[PDB]
């Protein structure tokens, strides 16, 4: 064993063809699935991953997981890519959507031994896709608490999970209250608002929901106030900084007479200043630029007890402002003139005020105008469980975001897949010759899911994965009975569920993305005949 | 296990590499095979020169690594050993076929389905061969000797002897008919001592009716010739394996003396007990001693004054040679000497050289002995050397001949009458196997278009003559004007090559493809 | 700060049982292509420098030096394959493999392997008992006493590089099983020669023996070198005069003595020497040596010699000559000594070769092996050994089965069949098994280029629906009776391997942890 020589092709690099790469390839993506099959399901469980200065991160999110395991070799970045797809699309799926693909590459391979051409088995995996995606459209529907569930059964591989209940609430609760119309029409739910944060102190279970949002700041001086407003209060949404002018960077102050010396001199002091009051001059009781304060121009607002934060996170404030209906004040102008406009930039909330949480002490704007908003905050043992709690919270949160955005789920728990199998398989058939092989092996080859969902259980997983395919391959007889597929797998017990009762809902749009996706890898991969690496520098 | 330091091949490459590693070897050697062709100078990593149009001799010279060539090397070896011309030959055959063979493959042939294609059509032409062929023991008496030589001569014209190739043509056909009988069809080697030395230039390479040896004669005062001592039956020698010395036992030893008695009969012992041999050949009525080991001082002195030359130390090989030259016995002790075991030889003298303080000795014989020294000299070593060994390539073909009397004219045309006969099967064969016959027989034309390469003639050109007029009469023998002379037809020319040689080759070049094609998979290691 | 093994790699685990199938697969991919009429052949240049090329899978896993543990177990059952039967070596692996391959899913899936163990376990019970059960007899059906070792050692001699030369050798293999007692048939006579040069089938068959020509001393060429019934003297020992060995000590007080004590030592070797004379023989050989002195006296008296006779060689000339192998001069009697129909000294590819050739009495021949090449001739020996040894238990076992895959994708029908009646854990199992034996037609069918998939496929319909003999028609790319065509292989292989190759298969899926140590 082992391949070598050249003799004559002087290339400047390596250079596998055939048999040798193509299993190269199978191999690569195999182990960098393989890592993650063991994080698959709510059995399955987390991993620590510690770098070389010995810290580390724990963590289920198989795209961070595969992010984090350094991988060096194509088809390995490919499903490492592939996991991230996932997680940039949709949100949750990743763990699943290599598993998949890996499964592909490895079966698909194993019939070119067998002397199939390529191409033969990439088209027939192509219809046996074709037949696939269109079949998940009837097994999926439009919504008819589907929501709490959905938040719910996306926490089962993760750490938020023990406390399920709760933070399925939680979730669900926090997106919704944040929705908004982009842009003639279209009712999105912010991919990305509800301004999560976390701090170790407390139990997991008393993880707050902020009704508005926080911003994590303090109050520039600690001499103001640390708590404004009750009824109302007038916030002021900055970007501009209220620090001691300095001019055009290309404008000498050339002094020919002593004189002005002085006086343009202390003139800088109140340029900035004068846009200060302006300012004060307008309600403002709470102010938040982004581009920070002076000291100087800070005194202002503290002789006035103007709550008044220093450089914030512009990525807060555009959301504090939209939350307040206040304006993000880009610099005082309009037309030609100067101030921040009283109340008329300024945003409405119920009040302004600086909570504490052991060691930090944070911002709340809870209670405004049109904010509708929210925003959550963690509580655990320390930041390596809380890094996690959050890390699913998000990849659980996500999947919530999709639901909605898309009215349409399907029954998880291994269901999909175990549907998919059983038709496609006998779908094999009608068409026949080399090309059977090919969908029978796509089909057959969905049956990974299942498998390793119940394996992550230690106990003899041929069981289940031998009743639930029974099952489907039943149902499917006048699919007529009593029809019911939506019959998953319950790990917890050991046994078939219908899972749309249980409440193990998953949204139509990702495994309609997974599988269209993870094939579209297996693909470019299966052409893969010949790999020239060259020489780097 | 040991996973590194390991490689592998198969096919993609493999196959192009081994393909084109063989025709690489092939490329060197091609340029030697002709009457026209050239010697090459290998040289031993000690340092030893040589220089030689021997095929075999050639490919094993040469240190290489490459796994195909290392076989094309036994290749060029084997048939050596088996016949003794071919060499040179069969490589380029071998060569030929596979870069045939390969050029199939990558038109989607089987390696080996084609194999089989070969060693088929082969099979056919060593038939169309073994009825072209011609026969010369049953014939004629003196036509044999001179087809016999016809052979001979034709089979030096590639070596450095070419220049008085009609001498050493007509050495090797002699050597060879005075050791082998027209029944037994064998010719021992052992029977033939090629020994060689240097001097003159290679044309006074003679051919000795007994044997050579090196030795001073004994004793200086010893004379120099050896006469057939007046009017007897030639020489009488004697040859015996018994040293004179005082014998002595093979056991053990410690002759204890107790006193000046016995040491008084050791005494008077040894020294009658010189006078006991010296007498003993004597009396069995010799002429001189042709001892295998040394004699003592006093031994040899009385050698001298009864006029008994002796040969002090005479290896194995050697005093057989004295015997079977002279007809005689090889006499253990002294006691068993006899008028009736002695050598009757027909002279013995002892060979001057130039100044060479050397100064061998020689053994005659007028009459065709049972042994045959052919004696080559040379100008310079590697001249010798060389042709020594052009002697012994002629020397072959002679043995071959009385194996196998049948005869078929080189020249090329052996190999066309193939390609033509093999070639005219393929259109019959169609489908894959037509590939294969139409490639045995392509290759083969390699062959004689490489003779014509060599001579100086348009390749395409004399095939095209060499096929048309071997077809537009028969499929006969019209081989390449090589040389010039009036034109084709090696019969008037008088090229001839023994047929069982020609099989032989056509077959270890078809057979080797055969291996070679089969391997699909290599795995090498190196030298830890 | 304590410790337990000191720095000794083991690894252990579900994943460890699988490392060790995907290891045993590479050791078995390897032969795949040396399989079928038309398979591929391997070069193995080991790390000793010595390069080889062949088939017999047994002396390519031989050549692969080969360390893992679980990989390893496939060089042991590719060995005796080549010996409780001595064909199918390159198949007892490609299966063994094979299997493992399939125990995959399972192991995978999360099934226990001593169930999996189990499920095989009975698959080869039922197996072996079909083959038995099919293994059709014949001495005079319609078969003959020659044609069925020449039909067997026939196909079985396909797909070596002696192939097409294939009659030649059939007829010389079978020959050389005969030439030995059918009532115990001992390789150890059939010896073996090889010559360097000529075609690789100008290989000649002597009938009586043929050895060396260990004659390595002066006043040969004398010697007749040619008998016809020579009076044959298989003696044991010495003919030198100070003797070759062994000594004691003389020692004399009278020069007389001294001169005594030699004329002796003379007479001593003589008589011995002339005693063997007296045994009015033409052959004198020797397992010891034949001094310059003796070798010449049998010279001058037209009786020819050879001292140091090769061992193993003295014993074949025993064999054929009927002679008797004699240690001392003294008792020696004329039943002792043997003859042949022609004895002659060949100069076979620039080499001497003493031959005692026509012995109608012989229990042992010998045969002389050609070649362009010392790797020629070796694969000669070595594919005719495959076949010399498939004849011989071809006789002790006229029971014949039809290869060409058809004798396993049967075993495979009545074994997918029952596992119908089983249902379950052993169902799968067991009907792997079933599939799992499909690698012999599959590769077959792929080395050589045949539409794998198809005449695999079509062969299930007609060979499950019927024909239990329908294989491949290497021929016509198509499926048949092999047994029609004649291609026949004793059953004792397949029941040998699939019993021995399952043995490997479970010793493999039975172990969790291995420990290797380091040191
Ligand atoms: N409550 C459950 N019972 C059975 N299966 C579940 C349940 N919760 C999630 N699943 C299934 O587990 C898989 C998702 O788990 P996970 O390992 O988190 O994958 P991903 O990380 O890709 O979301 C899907 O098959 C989903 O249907
Ligand atoms: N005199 C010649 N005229 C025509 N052909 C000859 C002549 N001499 C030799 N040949 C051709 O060349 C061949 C011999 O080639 P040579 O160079 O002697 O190498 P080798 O004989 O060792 O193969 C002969 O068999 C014949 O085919
Ligand atoms: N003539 C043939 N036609 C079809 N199959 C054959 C033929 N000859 C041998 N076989 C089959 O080829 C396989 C033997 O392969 P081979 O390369 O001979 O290795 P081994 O015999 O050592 O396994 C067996 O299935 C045997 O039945
Ligand atoms: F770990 Be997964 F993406 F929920
Ligand atoms: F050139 Be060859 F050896 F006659
Ligand atoms: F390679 Be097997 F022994 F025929
Ligand atoms: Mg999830
Ligand atoms: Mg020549
Ligand atoms: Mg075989």
């Amino acid at each position: 064993f082992n391949n070598s020589r050249s003799d004559t092709l002087f290339l400047g690099g390596e250079k596998i063809s055939g048999d040798d790469i193509r299993n190269q390839n199978v191999l690569a993506t195999m182990a960098v699935a393989n890592v993650v099959k063991s994080s698959l399901g709510p059995v399955g469980l987390d991993k620590m991953l510690v770098d070389d200065i010995g810290d580390f991160t724990v963590t289920n999110d198989g795209a961070t997981i595969l992010s984090l395991l350094d991988v060096q070799h194509p088809a390995g970045k490919i499903l490492v890519e592939l996991a991230q797809q996932q997680d940039r699309e949709i949100g949750d799926g990743t763990t699943s959507v290599v598993i998949i693909a890996s499964e592909l590459l490895k079966r698909a391979n194993e019939l070119v031994k067998n002397k199939i051409h390529p191409t033969t088995i990439i088209t027939g995996f192509r219809v046996a896709l074709r037949e696939a995606i269109r079949f998940i459209n009837e097994v999926l529907s439009t919504s008819v608490e589907t929501l709490i569930n959905i938040a719910k059964t996306s926490m089962s591989s993760k750490i938020i999970g023990a406390d399920s209940d709760f933070f399925s609430n939680m979730v669900v609760d926090a997106l919704l209250a944040v929705k908004t119309q982009n842009s003639k029409g279209e009712i999105k739910y912010p991919v990305k608002a509800v301004n999560v944060l976390k701090a170790h102190g407390k139990s997991a279970t008393e993880s707050l929901l902020v009704p508005g949002y926080a911003l994590n700041c303090t109050v520039a001086s600690q001499a103001m106030p640390k708590r404004i407003a009750g009824g109302n209060v007038k916030i002021a949404c900055l970007d501009l900084n209220l620090q001691k002018a300095r001019m055009a960077m290309g404008v000498q102050i050339n002094i020919d007479d002593p004189e002005q010396l002085e006086q343009i001199r202390k003139r800088e002091a109140g340029i900035v200043l004068e846009r200060v009051k302006k300012i004060i001059d307008a309600g403002a009781q709470v102010v938040l630029t982004t581009k920070g304060i002076d000291d100087l121009c800070l005194k202002e607002f503290v002789e006035a007890k103007i709550m008044g934060v220093r450089r914030c996170k512009k990525e807060d404030l555009r959301r504090i402002a939209r939350a307040t209906g206040a304006t993000l004040v880009s610099s005082m102008s309009n037309l030609e003139g100067e101030e921040t406009f009283e109340s008329s930039y300024l945003g409405l909330c119920d009040e302004v005020v600086q909570a504490k949480f052991s060691d930090d002490e944070c911002i709340l704007i809870k209670g405004t105008s049109k904010h509708s908003s929210s925003s959550i905050i963690l509580r655990g043992a320390n930041d390596y469980s809380l890094d996690e709690m959050e890390r699913s919270l998000h990849d659980s949160l996500s999947v919530v975001k999709r639901t909605l955005e898309s009215g349409n789920v399907v029954p998880g728990g291994g269901c999909v897949e175990a549907a998919l199998n059983i038709y496609l398989d006998n779908f094999a058939t009608t068409v026949g010759s080399r090309e059977q092989l090919a969908i029978a092996e796509f089909a057959a080859a969905l049956l990974i899911i299942p498998k390793t969902l119940a394996v992550n259980a230690a106990k003899d997983s041929s069981e289940l994965v031998a009743k639930l395919r029974s099952y489907h391959a039943a149902s499917q007889m006048a699919k007529k009975r009593r029809s019911y597929r939506n019959y998953g797998l319950d790990l917890i017990r050991g046994k078939i569920v219908d899972e749309i009762h249980a409440g193990v809902l998953e949204p139509t749009i990702s495994k309609v993305k997974s599988l269209k996706s993870a094939l579209e890898a297996c693909v470019a991969i299966l052409r893969i005949d010949t790999m020239i690496t060259v020489d780097p520098e | 296990k040991d996973q590194g330091n390991k490689k592998r091949q198969h096919g993609l490459e493999a196959k192009k590499s081994h393909i084109l590693a063989a025709r690489s070897v092939a490329s060197i050697i091609k340029t030697s095979l002709g009457p026209r062709g050239l010697d090459k100078i290998l040289i031993s990593p000690d340092g030893e020169i040589t220089i030689t149009n021997d095929g075999a001799t050639i490919l094993s010279q040469m240190e290489l690594d490459n796994e195909i060539a290392k076989l094309l090397v036994q290749l060029s070896k084997s048939q050596d050993d088996e016949i003794g011309d071919g060499t040179t030959g069969v490589v380029v055959l071998a060569s030929a076929l596979l870069d045939q063979a390969l050029e199939l493959i990558q038109k989607g042939i089987h390696p080996i389905k084609i194999a089989n294609g070969f060693d088929e059509a082969a099979k056919l032409a060593i038939s169309k061969l073994e009825e072209t062929c011609d026969d010369i023991s049953a014939s004629n008496d003196e036509l044999f000797r001179d087809f016999l030589l016809r052979a001979a001569k034709t089979s030096l014209g590639s070596k450095i002897v070419s220049k008085d190739h009609d001498r050493f043509a007509e050495m090797a056909v002699e050597a060879v008919i005075n050791v082998m009988d027209k029944d037994r069809k064998d010719v021992d080697f052992d029977l033939i001592k090629m020994q060689g030395r240097v001097g003159g230039s290679i044309s006074d390479s003679k051919l000795i009716n007994g044997v050579i040896l090196d030795k001073d004669f004994s004793h200086p005062q010893m004379p120099k010739c050896v006469l057939p001592k007046e009017g007897s039956d030639g020489v009488k020698l004697a040859i015996l394996t018994c040293p004179f010395e005082p014998p002595k036992p093979k056991t053990k030893h410690k002759l204890d003396i107790s006193s000046v008695e016995e040491y008084q009969k050791l005494q008077t012992y040894e020294q009658d007990k010189f006078k006991e041999m010296i007498d003993d050949v004597k009396k069995a009525g010799a002429d001189v001693v042709i001892c295998q080991w040394g004699f003592d001082d006093e031994a040899n002195h009385l050698l001298l004054q009864n006029d008994l030359p002796a040969v002090r130390w005479v290896g194995g090989q050697e005093l057989e040679h004295i015997a079977i030259s002279t007809n005689g016995r090889i006499v253990p002790r002294f006691q068993d000497l006899s008028k009736d075991k002695l050598g009757t030889c027909s002279r013995i003298y002892e060979q001057e050289f130039g100044t060479t303080k050397d100064r061998m000795l020689i053994i005659e014989q007028s009459k065709e002995t049972k042994t045959v020294t052919c004696f080559v000299r040379g100008s310079n070593k590697m001249i010798v050397d060389e042709a020594e060994r052009a002697l012994h390539d002629s020397l072959c073909v002679v043995r071959n001949l009385v194996k196998d009397s049948r005869v078929v004219y080189g020249g090329g045309a052996a190999e066309v009458t193939m390609s033509l006969a093999v070639s005219e099967e393929a259109d019959k064969q169609r489908g894959i196997d037509q590939y294969a016959f139409r490639g045995f027989a392509q290759a083969l034309d390699t062959i004689p278009m490489t003779l014509a390469e060599n001579s100086g003639l348009d390749p395409i050109g004399t095939l095209s003559t060499l096929k048309s007029k071997q077809l537009k009469e028969k499929i006969s023998n019209i081989g390449v004007d090589c040389l010039g002379y009036g034109s084709n037809d090696m019969k008037e020319l008088f090229v001839v090559d023994p047929f069982i040689g020609k099989k032989q080759q056509i077959l270890l070049a078809t057979q080797l493809c055969r291996m070679i094609l089969k391997i699909d998979n290599v795995i090498i290691s190196g030298k830890d | 700060i304590v410790v337990l093994k000191e720095g000794t790699d083991a690894s252990q685990g579900k994943g460890q049982i699988i490392s060790n199938i995907n290891a045993c697969v590479a050791v078995q991919e390897a032969l795949k292509p040396t399989l079928g009429p038309l398979g591929s052949d391997i070069l193995i240049v080991t790390s000793n420098q010595k390069t080889t090329i062949s088939n017999d899978g047994a002396t390519i896993l031989k050549l692969l030096d080969v360390v893992h543990p679980a990989a390893k177990t496939l060089v042991d059952i590719s060995r005796a394959q080549d010996a409780e039967v001595g064909d199918g070596t390159t198949s007892v692996t490609i299966l063994a493999g094979e299997l493992m391959k399939e125990a995959k899913p399972f192991l995978e899936e999360g099934i226990s392997s001593h169930l999996i163990m189990k499920g095989y376990r009975k698959a080869v019970s039922l197996a072996v008992e079909k083959i038995n059960e099919l293994a059709v007899d014949i001495t005079s059906e319609k078969s003959s006493g020659r044609e069925l070792l020449e039909r067997c050692a026939r196909t079985a001699m396909s797909s070596k590089l002696i192939h097409n030369n294939a009659d030649f050798f059939v007829k010389m293999c079978v020959d050389a099983v005969l030439s030995l007692d059918r009532n115990d048939l001992d390789d150890k006579l059939i010896g073996i020669k090889k010559i360097p040069g000529g075609a690789m089938e100008e290989s000649l068959f002597i009938n009586g023996v043929a050895f060396k020509k260990t004659f390595s001393y002066a006043g040969f060429e004398q010697q007749p070198k040619k008998f016809n019934n020579p009076k044959i003297l298989s003696l044991n020992v010495e003919l030198e005069l100070k003797a070759e060995k062994d000594n004691a000590e003389v020692r004399v007080e009278h020069v007389e003595d001294y001169q005594a004590i030699v004329d002796a030592e003379w007479q001593l070797i003589f008589e011995k020497l002339r005693q063997v004379e007296e045994t009015g023989a033409n052959i004198v050989l020797s397992k010891l040596p034949i001094g310059d002195l003796a070798t010449q006296f049998f010279a001058d008296r037209n009786i020819f010699c050879a001292g140091r006779v090769s061992a193993d060689d003295m014993n074949r000339v025993i064999q054929a000559v009927g002679g008797s192998i004699q240690s001392t001069t003294s008792d020696i009697k004329p039943e002792h000594l043997g003859t042949c129909a022609l004895f002659e000294e060949m100069q076979i590819g620039s080499e001497r070769y003493n031959l005692f050739q026509g012995c109608p009495q012989a229990k042992t021949c010998t045969l002389l092996l050609r070649g362009g090449a010392e790797q020629v001739i070796a694969e000669v020996e070595r594919s005719l050994h495959d076949a010399i040894m498939i004849v011989k238990r071809a006789l002790q076992n006229k029971l014949i089965v039809a290869g060409g895959g058809a004798t396993e994708m049967e075993v495979s029908k009545c074994l997918r069949d029952y596992s119908k009646t089983i249902a379950g854990k052993q169902q799968m199992i067991i009907n792997a098994f079933a599939k799992a034996l499909e690698v012999i037609p599959r590769q077959l069918c792929e080395n050589a280029g045949f539409d794998a998939i198809e005449i695999l496929n079509k062969l299930r319909l007609a060979h499950s629906k019927g024909e239990k003999w329908y294989g491949v028609v290497f021929e016509t790319e198509n499926i048949g009776d092999n047994f029609a065509k004649f291609v026949w292989e004793p059953a004792l292989v397949k029941i040998n391997a699939l019993n021995s190759a399952t043995e490997a298969t479970n010793l493999i899926l039975s172990v969790d942890e291995t420990i290797t140590n380091k040191g």
